[PDB]
């Protein structure tokens, strides 16, 4: 019912995760933020906050990783399109270049989100970047399957 | 302003000054950890693109030769030596040292020695197979006036 | 493809090892076929390929052998009628000279993945070493 | 189902001379000699003869393995020359031609 | 008389391709070999192996694509793989050839154990060469 109760109640099992003297994997934080996409306007704030998390503790994030951010700041429904997040634009700048291999269940995910942010904010520029990513190395394996291939 | 690495973090974990103290195969496989692998396989599975990508997945697979062409392998006949096969002197010692059974299991043994279609353990039981005749035919060697074991 | 282009093709990891690489001072590739045509082609794709990785190659084509047995026309009887059957194979050698066993692997690989279909090869590899330490020192 | 009834007693000869064939070489090996006594040479002259006569591998021949002829046959295709002549004037024989000189 | 492998005269209304114009002794003159393999040269081995696996691919692909093959099949070897090249009528829907392609290249690999390819050329019709 109160999500600040639910939410404080996740973050008690990952408590008891060092109590316990065990260490979070990646599919940890992946699942935590594949369930903030439920609650994107008070998810925002929290799920920027498990991306810094990541990084400190030492796990790399993998493409299925943003796929959950960029759900839950360019909400597919999304009345308010006259001022939309610029977040896409910056991860695009980090992961300039970096190829990617598959270590979780959404990582085909990714590449059909960001085209389709691309096409909601008429920037070419944007598709570019994604396209190039997707050249990059042996990207072009994680474009998706038969369903989202041809959306992409 | 919205910067993805620059602002406050949960902090309800620490620095992993220790990373991967336990080790990755904690147990063997469970089914639980080897089907998600086969799933993380199909998130990046996508169909052949040439004649190369097939060509690299039926050498993966062991379908296609490796090259160059190496007529040996995974043909290995049981990590033996060459002295194992050309020394069998060994194996006769059961038998008389001196006499006519020296002097025909010496025959037998230099065969075995220049015989590249048997392996060491196949040379060995033709050894088996001459003392144990021998030894049934104990009677009639006496007779002879050669004694076997 | 005229503007998608791939932007930073993965490439094969090649790891320089610790232990020291063969010496071959000949290598030898005699291939064989029924047609000469097809030799020509191998022979202009080898030579090249030889000549492109760095590696000193010749030649030189081995005589011909033709071999011809005789069989019997006639399903029964009428022995003097046979008719005659031959097979032709053709040689081309290809001498290559001071290969290190890394450019030798590398090069035989790529012409051994090439070999047309009804073309054999056989390679006679000649290494190099040093003397063994025990016999470069009499001990009684 | 063979060819014939005959390319199955061939095939079965085949395959008990394989079974017996360390057997009776180690047997045989003690009568192609002269430093053993020959009393014993002349034992192992019975045990070789109470194999299985099938054992025996000369009584193996080689025949047509498509049409189950017993003569006529070429080792290197194990064919009939009849056989041989229908692939070999179709092109279907890689490298076999026609002998014109 | 030469009986073998000659498409005998009609009276004009025959119509032969090329394979089948020309008689055995235009073989390696005017008409290649339908069959490539290293098992015939010179000191190799195995040639009562490959001919034999030649007439099986020959006759489990003409059932398997009845009266859909417009010439004989052209059979490749190179290493260890095997590469069956055919001229198919357009007869069949063209998902059918789909399937008879996935099902003849698995069972003939999983008989032979080597990787074995089809690889289909479609024509409208035979091609005449001559009409005999
Ligand atoms: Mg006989």
């Amino acid at each position: 019912e109160k999500f600040e109760e639910k939410w404080n109640d996740i973050l008690d099992l990952l408590k008891h995760m060092v109590a316990q003297k065990v260490k979070p994997n990646l599919q940890t934080f992946n699942t935590i933020l594949k369930g903030l996409r439920k609650c994107y306007s008070l998810g925002r704030i929290p799920a920027l906050q498990i991306l810094r998390e990541m990084k400190h503790i030492g796990i790399e994030p993998s493409l299925a990783t943003y796929h959950h951010i960029i759900h839950l700041f360019y909400p597919r429904d999304l009345s308010a399109i006259k001022m939309p997040s610029l977040i896409i634009y910056d991860i695009m700048n980090e992961l300039e270049g970096r190829t990617f291999s598959p270590q979780d269940l959404d990582d085909g995910r990714f590449f059909q989100l960001a085209m389709s942010v691309c096409s909601s904010l008429r920037d070419l520029e944007l598709a570019y970047q994604v396209h190039r990513l997707l050249n990059t190395g042996d990207n072009r394996k994680l474009v998706g399957h038969d369903p989202l291939r041809k959306v992409y | 302003r919205k910067y993805l690495f620059k602002g406050k973090r949960l902090s309800i974990f620490a620095d992993k000054a220790f990373a991967d103290e336990p080790p990755e195969p904690e147990a063997s496989p469970s089914l639980w950890e080897i089907e998600f692998a086969k799933q993380l396989a199909s998130v990046a599975d996508q169909p052949f693109e040439n004649g190369f990508e097939e060509m690299i997945q039926w050498t993966k697979e062991g379908k296609l030769w490796e090259f160059p062409v190496n007529n040996e392998a995974g043909l290995d006949d049981d990590g033996s030596e060459f002295h194992e096969h050309i020394f069998l002197d060994k194996y006769l010692e059961d038998f008389p040292k001196q006499g006519p059974i020296r002097l025909f299991m010496e025959l037998v043994t230099c065969g075995l020695s220049k015989n590249p279609y048997l392996s060491v353990k196949q040379k060995v039981e033709h050894i088996e197979w001459f003392r144990n005749y021998f030894n049934e035919k104990r009677d009639i060697l006496k007779e002879n006036n050669i004694a076997f074991t | 493809l005229h503007v998608d282009v791939p932007k930073d093709v993965t490439r094969p990891t090649i790891t320089t090892s610790d232990e020291p690489d063969t010496l071959y001072k000949r290598l030898s590739i005699l291939v064989k076929a029924h047609d000469r045509a097809v030799l020509d082609s191998y022979e202009y794709f080898a030579v090249l390929a030889a000549k492109e990785l760095g590696i000193s190659i010749k030649v030189h084509e081995p005589p011909r052998k033709i071999e011809r047995f005789t069989l019997l026309k006639s399903v029964h009887i009428f022995k003097k009628h046979r008719v005659q059957y031959e097979m032709r194979t053709l040689y081309r050698c290809l001498e290559l000279k001071h290969l290190t066993g890394s450019t030798a692997s590398v090069y035989l690989e790529y012409i051994q993945r090439n070999l047309p279909e009804g073309v054999a090869m056989e390679v006679t590899k000649t290494q190099i070493q040093q003397l063994p330490e025990h016999i470069k020192e009499p001990m009684w | 189902y063979y060819v014939d009834w005959r390319m199955l007693r061939d095939l079965k000869r085949r395959k008990m001379a394989y079974e017996y064939a360390d057997e009776r070489l180690r047997i045989n090996s003690l009568r192609k000699n002269t430093i053993l006594p020959k009393d014993l040479q002349e034992m192992a002259g019975d045990e070789i003869a109470a194999l299985p006569r099938d054992s025996c591998p000369v009584r193996i021949r080689n025949r047509c393995v498509m049409t189950s002829r017993p003569r006529g046959v070429k080792r290197r295709w194990r064919l009939s020359r009849i056989v041989f002549r229908h692939l070999a004037d179709h092109g279907l024989l890689s490298g076999v031609q026609r002998a014109i000189w | 008389k030469n009986r073998a492998a000659r498409v005998r005269v009609a009276k004009g209304n025959k119509p032969v391709s090329y394979e089948e114009a020309h008689a055995p002794h235009y073989i390696a003159h005017r008409k290649g070999w339908l069959s490539l393999h290293t098992g015939n040269l010179d000191g190799e081995d195995h040639a009562a192996e490959r001919t034999l696996e030649d007439v099986f691919l020959r006759k489990f692909m003409m059932g398997t694509f009845p009266g859909c093959l417009a010439d004989q099949i052209v059979l490749k070897r190179r290493a260890n793989q095997v590469d069956i090249c055919a001229l198919v009528l357009r007869q069949l829907p063209a998902h059918k050839f789909y399937f008879l392609v996935g099902y003849s290249e698995t069972l003939l690999s999983h008989f032979y154990k080597c990787p074995v390819r089809l690889h289909l050329q479609t024509v409208p019709s035979k091609v005449v060469y001559k009409y005999i």
